[PDB]
């Protein structure tokens, strides 16, 4: 082109060293923690809801004598600087400061804590702080100020505990919200964004509900420990319709051995209950098996397919696709 | 990595981790250190569900019928958003609004015809290396790197978004 | 730290020429060019000029 | 290995057999419409062996073995030993007979027995 | 030299490893699929096998069953380009005289540093392999096997090849560098040396307690019993007295288990080391799964000519297991008014001439063990007949008359039995298609060997050639008469 080549050859030169600049060569221990501190405790303290206390364990008598019942209240996260007390007088706390005396760098926090019994600003703990932070005191100096107990060579990115300094190391973890496909067996495992909400999709043989002949490949989900048949969640909502339900499972893929399975699914689970019948038969049996387990959730099954199963798309009749 | 073929190396991580720099030992393939053009991920703050609608996006049906006739599923972040027209210049009017200070630079967008989709990730987690484009490549001590970022002739191609793209080994010379 | 005085293989000293090393890089000479005016003609005493880092100016704030 | 679908019914037949009249009459479930076969085939299928499931190169099996050796005979032109042998037929014969191909490189010899 | 010697050097080397691809390629047609091929005889898809360089490359990755007669091939045509070491150079350079009088290193240890480094291949990997031509221009996703297998397909597990033209000194890529640490990365590992500390320590005092006693003999030193009668000393000096010979027995066995070369070969030979201790764990019993037998053709085949390739080629088709489903092509449960749901099998007339049998002679080996085997079935009941046929009438299939089929009326019965579509295509059609019908039943696969010093010799020529025979009761006992 028009533009030479011994500028393009020193134009990474100029950008990798305005990258160096920017970034430096701690990206990644300091961008994840300035997030942590601004928006991470704000959401840990607010999604785990209050606390009930009630020790009547005989007979709930809550209007006869006024039963005080303890609610708590959540809110207003603030992080104070690091300062520790030295004969009643607050001074400065620097990692050199911290290093030598044998103590651990940390900064206290603190929430606004509201209790009601009838019918303030407290402290919970203290993180450590890393060093060279948003919230650490080497932070927007000069260069006259950091001459006094900073090495030149030495960088943020490791936590001052009293025994050494520790740093922290990448775990690698497999990824979330995401289809994840597995062999022998094959399922199709779906991650949680909220506390429990997986959904294993599994096709496998059916040792269960069979006449010791019928040893076929059958797709049975793992919802909740249901093991309901998939065909019978098909109409339990949206569809209503058998030859309407393909659609939804179109590949236009070669038919050997897939639609004996597919049949299999069906007259499993047409041998169990009746799917096609009618609209609250179908969800007779998920609401009888949702209760059989050993902990059982909230009992209003029309609106627990909304808060735990696909956190996500809100339409229910748009579920089916998925 | 906390636990196969975990001690040899992949294509995957071509630039982002060191496939040469690996202690001896016990841990030999499971500790490997990043390489000097990586930076992680952040959680974007702005939802950019409600900026895809003016790209060229409708928003799927929800009446049980009438199935897509050719239509690719755009996956925003794992789930769901509606369905798009084609995945030729949708894909790159994005990739164009991205370049545009618009979008958050922290995306990474894929499409693929083999699976049918059109991928979008926008959460935290994922490490990315900086490469520069050629068709911005004529706009020309005075190089910060907000400067280059903002109009568009370095942007940060993901992990995903290296399968589609052939990037050239020598920048001057191929 | 500092320039060593005498170098580490010939012996010629040259702890007194680096004042006058960085007083001829301070104009637009050359690396290569700003050692012949020094008197060094062999690469074992044009090394320690060439490739020393200077410490002591990074050790002298505190 | 077939599946047909319900008019105004929308369910997945049944392949049935009647007694009396012999006809394969079609039934679904919730209907139980009967309707005529118009193919007389329940099943079709390009079966193969499908023994091994992404155990290629994970497992020690061979689909397709490899052809063996003798050093026994010398070739022609290459005067050397280490041919392969095997059994074919040529543009028709009643049988197999013997064949030979030069397994030496650079050689490049094939003659028949 | 100077000038034009480097060029001529490099002209040649990218000469001989474009050779040496061609002669990997020539040993890749040894396969029995292109049987076909290597016969005299006119051919219309002879250039798709010549043209396709890429296809006969990732095949190579793939199915690591020839990928062992495509490195010895290499291996071999390696030969005459690492012998361009001697008329290039002169004598006096300091590389050829270590390596001739082999103080450090050899000749492999030298084409490497000056002309190329040949051959990559590792034990296993997983879901990559590198392709041919490795440049920037091929990182492609379709057309490469790094990232997508195909396009047309189970290819999830892979055995990597790629050779590098580009030396030690030249510069590698950064493709070049990253082939190098996939391939060099088994020999980085240090979790292996315990392997040779566990194995002398248990074979340690099975031999520690054996001396030599004063009578002329060995003993133990438990309950003064008798290993053998007679040292089994080459020299007549009968000096060895007293000492403990199978103390240095022992550690002469680990000195050479420590220094073991464990440069592992991919997938058909594990170790030198598992080679030597699967050799000395003999009593350890771990299974009866594979066991692999020896058929020595030592008879009167020698008298006619070429008698031991035509002997060797008649046990090799009544001792392989054939199944009745590497044969069929189409199956299909066709209504017709016995029970009215019979089920038919398409042969292909090629597929069963080149197999050499018959129409004729398929139902009588069905029917041979349809008959010894109606106890596994669900309904055994009488009328179980399997017929034969030229043409079936039906709406199925309609592409020629060239297939051969054989109606199976199915086993019914004039009283309460069942005749149901579950029961008839889930014990009845996999029963039919695991039968044999050529060979034996126990019998897993068998191999035509060429060695040259084999175990138990003639004992009164040349180098014979046997079969092996694999197993899945006894192991001999039921090999004998069948
Ligand atoms: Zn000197
Ligand atoms: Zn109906
Ligand atoms: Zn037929």
């Amino acid at each position: 082109s028009e533009l030479g080549e011994g500028f393009l050859q020193s134009f990474c030169k100029k950008a990798a060293t305005s990258f160096f600049d920017k970034y430096g060569l701690i990206s990644h221990q300091l961008n994840s923690y300035n997030y942590f501190i601004e928006h991470g405790l704000q959401n840990v303290f607010q999604s785990f809801g209050e606390m009930l206390v009630e020790p009547s364990f005989d007979v709930v008598k809550k209007k006869d004598n006024d039963w005080r019942y303890a609610t708590v209240k959540f809110g207003e996260v603030t992080v104070e600087k690091p300062t520790f007390f030295s004969d009643d007088k607050e001074l400065e706390f620097l990692p050199w400061h911290a290093r030598l005396q044998n103590m651990t760098y940390s900064a206290r926090i603190k929430v606004n804590v509201q209790v009601e019994v009838f019918k303030q600003d407290i402290l919970i703990g203290s993180i450590p702080v890393m060093v060279k932070s948003i919230l650490c005191k080497t932070s927007e100096k000069g260069k006259e100020n950091c001459k006094k107990g900073d090495c030149a060579f030495d960088q943020g990115g490791y936590f001052v505990i009293k025994g050494a300094e520790k740093v922290f190391i990448a775990q690698e973890q497999m990824c979330t919200k995401r289809l994840w496909i597995s062999n022998s067996p094959w399922t199709v495992s779906f991650r949680s964004e909220n506390k429990r909400n997986r959904f294993i999709v599994r096709l496998s043989e059916n040792e269960k509900a069979e006449d010791y002949k019928r040893r076929e490949k059958v797709l049975t989900v793992y919802f909740l420990s249901t093991e309901i048949p998939v065909w019978l969640l098909f109409f339990a909502l949206g569809v209503s319709s058998d030859k309407e339900a393909m659609d939804l499972i179109a590949f236009d893929g070669d038919d050997a051995s897939i639609t004996n399975s597919l049949i299999a699914s069906i007259h499993v689970a047409d041998a169990v209950c009746e799917a096609f019948r009618c609209g609250n038969n179908a969800l007779t049996y998920v609401e009888q098996q949702i209760k059989s387990t050993k902990f059982p959730p909230a009992e209003s099954v029309d609106e627990c397919l909304h808060l735990y199963l696909f956190p996500g798309l809100q339409s229910l009749k748009k579920k089916a696709r998925f | 990595q906390q636990v196969g073929d975990a001690r040899y190396p992949h294509p995957s991580h071509w630039g982002r981790v060191c496939f040469l720099s690996t202690p001896d030992g016990e841990n030999c393939g499971l500790v490997k250190n990043m390489s000097l053009l990586g930076l992680v991920s952040t959680q974007s703050l702005e939802s950019v569900v409600e900026k895809l609608f003016a790209c060229g996006m409708e928003e799927l049906m929800d009446d049980t019928c009438t199935p897509l006739f050719g239509k690719h599923k755009v996956l925003l972040n794992g789930d769901w958003v509606g369905l798009c027209a084609d995945s030729e210049s949708f894909v790159a009017e994005l990739k164009s609004r991205r370049r545009q200070s618009e979008l958050p630079r922290e995306m990474e967008i894929k499409r693929d015809k083999d699976d049918n989709e059109v991928r979008i990730f926008t959460d935290a987690g994922r490490l990315l290396r900086p490469l520069l484009v050629v068709e911005n490549l004529q706009k020309l001590s005075q190089y910060p790197f907000d400067h280059l970022l903002d109009h568009g002739i370095l942007e940060l191609i993901g992990i995903e978004e290296e399968e589609d793209c052939n990037t050239a080994w020598g920048i001057k010379q191929l | 730290m500092i320039i060593p005085v005498r170098c580490f293989t010939c012996g010629k000293v040259i702890g007194n020429k680096w004042d006058q090393y960085l007083d001829l890089l301070q104009l637009d000479y050359t690396e290569g060019d700003a050692l012949d005016a020094l008197q060094l003609v062999r690469y074992c005493c044009r090394r320690m000029l060439m490739t020393h880092v200077d410490l002591i100016e990074k050790l002298l704030n505190y | 290995s077939t599946m047909k679908f319900c008019r105004e019914c929308n369910n997945i037949l049944y392949p049935k057999e009647d007694k009396e009249q012999k006809i394969l009459l079609y039934a679904c479930r919730n209907c139980d419409h009967q309707e005529v076969a118009d193919n007389s085939c329940v099943y079709r299928n390009e079966v193969h062996h499908s023994v091994s499931e992404r155990t290629q190169i994970l497992t020690d099996v061979a689909s397709d073995p490899t052809l063996p050796r003798t050093k026994a005979v010398r070739c022609s032109k290459c005067q050397h030993r280490e041919a392969v042998f095997f059994q074919a037929t040529a543009r028709g014969e009643e049988g197999m007979t013997l064949f030979f191909v030069c397994c030496n490189p650079n050689c490049g010899h094939r003659w028949r027995e | 030299s100077d000038l034009q010697s480097r060029k001529n050097l490099t002209e040649e080397i990218s000469y001989g490893l474009r050779e040496a691809e061609q002669v990997c390629n020539k040993q890749q047609l040894m396969v029995e699929s292109w049987r076909d091929f290597l016969a005299v005889n006119g051919e219309d898809k002879e250039e798709d096998s010549v043209s396709d360089l890429a296809r006969f490359c990732y095949e190579r990755q793939k199915s690591a069953t020839l990928s062992e007669l495509a490195v010895s091939a290499f291996k071999d045509a390696y030969r005459d380009v690492q012998a361009l070491a001697y008329r290039y150079g002169d004598q006096s350079n300091s590389f050829l005289i270590m390596s001739k009088a082999g103080s450090k290193g050899n000749i492999g240890k030298l084409v490497q540093h000056s002309m190329c480094i040949g051959l990559q291949n590792s034990a296993v990997s997983l879901s990559f392999g590198f392709p041919r031509e490795l440049t920037c221009a091929a990182w492609n996703d379709p057309n490469s096997p790094l990232r997508g297998a195909k396009g047309k397909t189970t290819t999830e597990s892979y055995v990597p090849y790629g050779v590098i033209e580009n030396s030690f000194l030249t510069g590698l890529n950064p493709l070049e560098s990253f082939v190098h640490s996939v391939t060099s990365r088994d020999s980085s590992f240090s979790g292996n040396a315990d392997l040779p500390g566990t194995l002398s320590r248990r074979l340690m005092f099975f031999m520690r307690d054996i001396y030599a006693a004063y009578d002329g003999t060995v003993r133990n030193s438990f309950g003064n019993q008798l290993v053998q009668f007679t040292y089994e000393t080459d020299g007549p000096v009968e000096d060895i007295t007293g000492e403990a010979l199978g103390s240095l027995s022992a550690c002469a066995l680990s000195e050479a288990a420590y220094s073991a070369l464990d440069q592992p070969i991919s997938l058909l030979e594990t170790s030198p080391l598992l080679n030597l201790k699967n050799v000395l764990e003999c009593g350890s019993k771990k299974g009866q799964r594979e066991q692999t037998m020896s058929l020595y053709l030592s008879e009167y085949l020698s008298k006619k000519k070429h008698g031991f390739e035509y002997g060797s080629l008649e046990i090799k088709n009544h001792l392989e297991k054939l199944s009745f489903s590497e044969i069929v092509s189409t199956s299909m449960i066709i209504f017709s008014p016995l029970s009215p749901w019979v089920c038919h099998f398409h042969i292909s007339e090629k597929v069963l001439k080149r197999k050499q049998l018959s129409a004729e002679s398929v139902v009588s080996s069905l029917n041979e063990q349809y008959k010894s085997r109606n106890r596994e079935l669900k309904l055994d009941i009488v009328d179980l007949d399997i017929q034969n046929t030229n043409h079936c009438s039906s709406d199925d299939q309609a592409m020629k008359d060239d297939n051969v089929c054989i109606t199976v009326t199915v086993v019914e019965a004039s009283k309460h039995s069942v005749l149901e579509l579950d029961a008839i295509r889930l014990v009845l059609i996999p029963f039919l298609l695991d039968s044999p019908v050529k060979g034996d039943q126990g019998i897993k696969k068998v191999n035509i060997l060429w060695t040259d010093r084999p175990k138990a010799p003639k004992r009164n020529l040349k180098v014979t050639m046997y079969g092996d025979r694999g197993k899945r009761t006894a192991l001999l006992e039921t090999c004998l008469p069948i």
